[PDB]
């Protein structure tokens, strides 16, 4: 504990993912909406906004 | 017999084709997909991508 900064211990946690090639299983805490057919909307599908 | 009309016509659809094709390609960038950009990235680095 007696040395300065650049010698203490750090905890380092690497959060790593993958970006929309595969099925995605963790998710924000966005709500769902309903499906609307036949009509021009902004919808956004795990994450893949159109 | 009709090759010269029948290749120009090729010529015109294969350039589509290629210009449309060439939508897919990063270009050095993260993704392809402009959404998927603005949808992962910050407006910093967003705009570079």
């Amino acid at each position: 504990p007696t040395y300065g900064v650049g010698h203490q211990p750090y905890r380092v946690v690497v959060l790593s993912f993958e970006l929309l090639h595969a099925p995605a299983t963790v998710c924000g805490p966005k709500k769902s909406t309903n499906l609307v057919k036949n009509k021009c909307v902004n919808f956004n599908f795990n994450g893949l906004t159109g | 017999a009709l090759g010269k009309l029948q290749d120009v016509v090729n010529h015109n659809a294969q350039a589509l084709n290629t210009l449309v094709k060439q939508l897919s390609s990063k270009f050095g960038a993260i993704s392809s997909v402009l959404n998927d950009i603005l949808s992962r990235l910050d407006p910093p680095e967003a705009e570079v991508q």
